[PDB]
RNA sequence: ACAGGUUUGGUCCUGGCCUUUCUAUUAAUUCUUAAUAAAAUUACACAUGCAAGUAUCCGCGCCCCGGUGAGAAUGCCCU
RNA sequence: CACGGGAAACAGCAGUGAUAAAAAUUAAGCCAUGAACGAAAGUUUGACUAAGUUAUAUUAAUUAGAGUUGGUAAAUCUCG
């Protein structure tokens, strides 16, 4: 879910624009994902891209 | 002072003196009252159909004291002075 | 603040930091609540860096943008 | 910034270089830098303590 | 003073009428002092206690004035006719105390309604009014909502696996605390 | 000023006058002063309850995103506050401390129970 | 202001009641006319009256007079692609030429508006600060709210000093 | 269809039933003064200058708005049981945008109990009053509107300025807004002091109230001893449009009815007092047509 | 500046000086209690204490905050 | 400027000598904000918070003393 107002003012936004879909707002976690703690950090410096 | 004073006091040219000269209608518009055109004189006699030449910028003698006033360039300590009433 | 070049007290010396008591409960409860909490909010801050994307690219190479380059070199034509 | 009487400072240069170099030519042997004191818990050479945790 | 709770009526008395005439109170006092232009703001208070100070003003000399936001007809002296502002002290000549008195009298007074003052013309505050955006009007209420659970899972406390609690044990071991249960639920008061 | 490192940041500002406390939620580099210059501000938040018994939170959402989106960072005091608001979900150690406090109300009680008796 | 021939034309006002802006295109004008002549008159009239109300609002532009060059007086624009507008101006009036001028590379009123908007939009009513940048400076200043302390001393209880008091013993 | 305050037909009807009295209009105001300045006119321009005075003029009586109540709002957005003891008091959440409608902002409210609600109306106005402050609004409710402040403020008939105070300090669709205007309103249908409203934009105002509420006869009557019956027609003639099908509106469209006969018509039908108004029809009539 | 005092036996003109206003430091004389704000002779020399740590070792921080106005016509605004 | 050289550094908080017409505590806390570090509970912080001192300024009342009285400029009598 998102978070309670930020849902409420993705809601109303659509509405505002004519979207009459109530399918729920989701948050998409797929990118969210980070190491424990614990998994060691590269020591080699960063090639700039 | 007072010679100079009242020379100038006497000298004053009425509404209704100017209304006749030019042959207008001389019309006050108040601040308080918006645009509303208040006629204070008519010149008695034949009013001309002639409006006035339109300058576009006009020549006057100016006084510098009083543009220094209006462009807030007057910082004098006596002159915002609270006084006594009248 | 004191600076890089000023010498540590004498007392605070012989001293090194005395880590709190731990309860292992509320902690592993509390590790899973960061490591969610985080998780989400991740999640937000890039939906938002996505937005700012879309908002710059859009009121710079956008519609409008275009119409009114165009429109102009045109009038002044 | 640019004014037009400013002064070259020389020795600006000349300590960048002397510092980079004894950085370089004193550079520390690691040996020496993580060895560690079993009874106090403590670098010799960086004067550091060890955290509790980890003793 | 006898009027007190009727001010008012000392303005329509006849030894008001007699002493002020139609003037304002203050027209016939002048304040005393070093030089061509006043000191810049008037005489703190002109009474400390019982003893009366010099030449007192025009409020405080005559007790039998009442500074109230009642009387209208006292304090209409003390704004301007046509400009509807203030005096400022020295142009009155009362002393700082009672210049004060008199703003925050004239204030409550204005307040209600006794006085008259400018009331401008203002557009509404709004341009289009419509009750229709989300903001005012009700949300569809979500999913987690209408069950009756936290918003997210992990509002709520969850007791984890005791594999994991003696693994934190072996870890902390020493430096350890007493493990807790659940939270209470609700929560009592003294 | 020319800073060597430090991050973009949104924190609270402490303005008002002795014992009663105001803050300006603001976006500022990170290494600059508590009350000092600062990037963009945000929102205010008033701590002392006024008239109607309410704290007031003010906050431009648009703005907030914006640098969020940029990422800058977020002080625990301002992630209590979007989370109070609803914005960010809860911060953890709001409702742990919250947890806490139920404990010892519970202790309080009992404790009451037993001198009680 | 006393001296010179027409002194309302040395005031701020008059300086600001000229209208004219330049797009952001133009970098130069140049001005070019004759000291007689009845034809060159209005020319004449613009570099009196009107070229210093356009510079104060251009101050980026260089404005540059050339007198008795050519027969005939005209304007030139350089603009930042290259391209140079010439402007012939010989019976025009004074008002003739400003109002040209403003047609070929002005900025249309809704121009001007909308950035006059962008500019307004700057200061925001429900920030607090410095009376230069903003209305308020505590919220001890908004109505319902707690009040400066420096105006209407706080109830004991609030003081820190009564609370550290009070868990001394 | 039914017929609303901003219909061009409404609209024009009391538009005209205003007047435009440029005297009244444009008075002399208590703020500061500037001296005045003077230009010399032809008939021409002068009256050039009234045209365009009155065209102000026509701005300066633009109506303020009338809608009916607003609905309260009650909507939770969550409920997180676990903060419920943690505070005492309630944090209010205001978004403030520059771009946002203020009818489309949010504004949340914790509560301590812990349920996350959007604000209640008069919380969402007084809020929007603290962060978009706009000169005449106090965030406290004034003292004035107070029944006994308002009495006072009717006896020294100030009902124009009463009315400019609340357009300034509520919001046209609130409860106090509608409370004021009205119990206004009443109160000059009970002293027959219409005229003070008269060239003011607040006419439309009671005239909308009062054919709704079915008064017209103090109005009507009014406007007739006034020598203005062109206002007492376009009155009934309203009266019809807001009520199509009622005794008068439908004898009206039988007996084919002209101007002063529709007044007559309405006389006879409808209004409570049938007495004054044929009197004072009659005065009117017969006294107008041997007076000219 | 709304001005005032003062040149002469006297009048006018010209022209300075000073008064009247407002703030800050210091001093003298007086001084009851609160609150708030502000705290300032010194880039002269400094006794003593404290002002930078955190962290399962690495690391990361350590004139950043805070101080001061010595120097420099420095520089403001803008690329 | 700082490789070098004089030489041994409070222009961090308090303090102190000298010097000047110029005079705040060798104080308490990290409880709030900020900062550093930590995955984290958290630790540290003379930043700062709450206090101490001072008629420097405002305000509130419990507080009466100072200056002046030829003119400018409010206000005087009798002695020496
Ligand atoms: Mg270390
Ligand atoms: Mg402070
Ligand atoms: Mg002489
Ligand atoms: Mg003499
Ligand atoms: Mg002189
Ligand atoms: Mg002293
Ligand atoms: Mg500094
Ligand atoms: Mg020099
Ligand atoms: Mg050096
Ligand atoms: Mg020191
Ligand atoms: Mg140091
Ligand atoms: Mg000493
Ligand atoms: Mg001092
Ligand atoms: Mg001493
Ligand atoms: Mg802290
Ligand atoms: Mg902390
Ligand atoms: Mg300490
Ligand atoms: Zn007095
Ligand atoms: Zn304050």
């Amino acid at each position: 879910p998102y978070p309670p107002l930020l849902r409420a003012m993705i809601l109303a936004q659509r509405q505002k624009y004519g979207d009459t879909s109530t399918e729920e707002p989701m948050l998409n976690l797929e990118r969210a994902r980070i190491d424990p703690w614990d998994y060691p950090a590269k020591l080699e410096a960063k090639t700039k891209t | 002072l007072t010679r100079g004073l009242f020379l100038g006091l006497s000298r004053q040219e009425t509404h209704q003196q100017l209304a006749d000269k030019k042959s207008l209608h001389v019309v006050e518009f108040r601040e308080e009252c918006g645009p509303l055109p208040i006629v204070v004189a008519s010149p008695q006699g034949a009013l001309r159909k002639d409006p006035e030449p339109e300058d576009e910028v006009p020549d006057i003698t100016l006084d510098w004291e009083d543009v220094k006033a209006a462009q807030g360039m007057k910082r004098s300590v006596w002159s915002g002075l609270k006084r006594a009433a009248t | 603040r004191k600076t890089r070049h000023d010498p540590p007290a004498k007392s605070k010396a012989g001293r090194v930091a005395t880590p709190p008591a731990v309860d292992p409960t509320e902690f592993f409860v509390l590790t899973e609540r960061y490591r969610q909490y985080r998780q989400t909010v991740r999640a937000l801050r890039l939906e938002f860096m996505s937005e700012v994307r879309k908002k710059l690219h859009e009121a710079r190479a956008g519609v409008q943008a275009e119409r009114k380059a165009q429109e102009d070199a045109a009038e002044h034509r | 910034m640019a004014r037009k009487k400013v002064r070259p400072r020389l020795i600006a240069e000349l300590a960048r270089r002397v510092r980079a170099l004894r950085e370089q030519r004193e550079r520390p042997r690691d040996s020496q830098r993580y060895a560690l004191d079993y009874e106090t818990m403590m670098r010799p050479h960086s004067g550091n303590r060890l955290p509790m945790r980890a003793w | 003073s006898p009027y007190k709770d009727e001010p008012w009526k000392y303005l329509d008395s006849e030894e008001y009428q007699n002493r002020y005439g139609s003037r304002p109170v203050w027209a016939d006092y002048r304040r005393n002092h070093k030089g061509g232009i006043p000191p810049q703001r008037t005489r703190k208070m002109c009474i400390r206690g019982n003893k009366v100070a010099g030449n007192p003003c025009p409020i405080c000399r005559d007790q039998k004035l009442h500074v109230d936001f009642r009387n209208v007809k006292l304090l209409e002296q003390f704004v301007c006719a046509h400009t509807g502002i203030i005096f400022h002290a020295p142009y009155t000549g009362v002393c700082m105390k009672q210049h004060k008195k008199l703003t925050q009298a004239i204030q409550k007074a204005r307040d209600h309604g006794l006085l008259r003052y400018h009331i401008p013309q203002v557009e509404p505050r709004d341009l289009d009014f419509s009750t229709t955006h989300g903001a005012v009007s009700s949300t569809p209420p979500a999913p987690t909502l209408v069950s009756g659970d936290p918003w997210y899972p992990w509002y709520s406390w969850k007791q984890p696996p005791e594999r994991e609690l003696s693994r934190l044990r072996r870890l902390y071991q020493g430096r350890l605390r007493e493990e807790s249960g659940p939270p209470p639920e609700l929560m009592p008061e003294v | 000023r020319a800073y060597r490192g430090g991050h973009l940041t949104i924190r609270l500002a402490l303005g008002g006058c002795t014992n009663r406390p105001f803050y300006r939620i603001v976006a500022a580099h990170s290494k600059c002063p508590r009350d000092g210059r600062f990037v963009e501000q945000l929102g205010s938040y008033d701590p002392l309850p006024n008239s109607h018994g309410e704290k007031l939170v003010a906050l431009n959402f648009d703005r907030i995103r914006h640098w969020i989106g940029c990422g800058a960072h977020l002080s625990k005091p301002v992630e209590k506050l979007l989370g109070l608001s609803g914005f960010y979900p809860l911060h953890p150690m709001m409702i742990t401390n919250a947890e806490r406090l139920r404990r010892k109300r519970a202790r309080e009680v009992l404790l009451a129970s037993q001198k009680t008796d | 202001p006393m001296k010179g021939r027409f002194p309302i034309r040395r005031t701020l006002q008059y300086l600001g009641q000229g209208d004219v802006v330049f797009k952001d295109s133009v970098k130069v004008m140049t001005v070019n006319y004759n000291t007689h002549g009845e034809l060159g008159e209005g020319a004449r009239k613009f570099v009196f009256f009107n070229i210093p109300q356009i510079q104060y609002k251009n101050p980026w532009v260089q404005i540059t007079m050339f007198k008795n060059m050519t027969p005939s007086p005209f304007l030139r624009f350089y603009l930042d692609s290259g391209e140079q507008v010439l402007v012939d101006v010989e019976s025009k009036s004074n008002k003739e030429i400003v109002e040209h001028i403003r047609k070929i590379l002005g900025k249309n009123e809704e121009t001007l508006e909308k950035e006059e908007q962008e500019k307004k939009q700057l200061s925001h009513p429900a920030h607090f600060g410095p009376r230069k940048y903003c209305l308020r400076e505590c919220m001890c200043e908004v109505e319902g709210q707690v009040p400066c302390p420096g105006l209407v001393p706080l109830p004991k209880e609030m003081t820190g000093k009564y609370k550290a008091a009070l868990k001394a013993t | 269809r039914k017929p609303t305050f901003m219909d061009e037909e409404v609209q024009n009807i009391l538009i005209k039933m205003t007047g435009l009295d440029l005297q009244k209009i444009f008075k002399p105001a208590l703020q500061e003064l500037k001296p005045p300045t003077y230009k010399l006119m032809t008939q021409a321009q002068l009256e050039e200058a009234t045209k365009q005075a009155v065209e102000a003029a026509k701005v300066r009586l633009k109506m303020p708005p009338v809608l009916e109540e607003r609905a309260p709002i009650n909507d939770v957005l969550a409920e997180d049981k676990i903060l419920e003891g943690t505070e005492t008091a309630k944090y209010v959440f205001t978004d403030i945008s520059y771009s946002i409608p203020h009818r489309e902002r949010f504004i949340v409210v914790r509560e301590p109990s812990g349920t996350l609600r959007k604000a209640s109306w008069e919380e969402r106005d007084r809020m929007i009053q603290v962060y978009f402050p706009r000169e005449g609004r106090r965030i406290l409710t004034p003292v004035i509107f107070k029944e006994e402040n308002l009495q006072t403020m009717y006896s020294q008939d100030q009902h124009v300025d009463v009315l400019n105070l609340c357009v300034a300090q509520f919001e046209p669709d609130s409860a106090e807004y509608i409370k004021i205007h009205h119990h206004t309103y009443e109160d000059i249908d009970k002293c027959g002091k219409y005229d003070l409203l008269r060239s003011t934009r607040h006419f439309g105002g009671m005239a909308w109230y009062f054919v709704n509420k079915k008064k017209i006869d103090g109005l009507l009557i009014d406007q007739i001893q006034r020598d203005l019956v062109s206002d007492a027609t376009s009155l009934v003639h309203l009266y019809h449009i807001l009520h199509p099908d009622g005794q008068s509106a439908q004898e009206a469209k039988k007996q084919g009815a002209e101007g002063l006969h529709l007044i007559k018509v309405f006389a006879k039908t409808e209004a409570q007092k049938g007495a004054y108004i044929e009197l004072t029809l009659q005065a009117y009539q017969e006294a107008f047509i041997t007076h000219s």
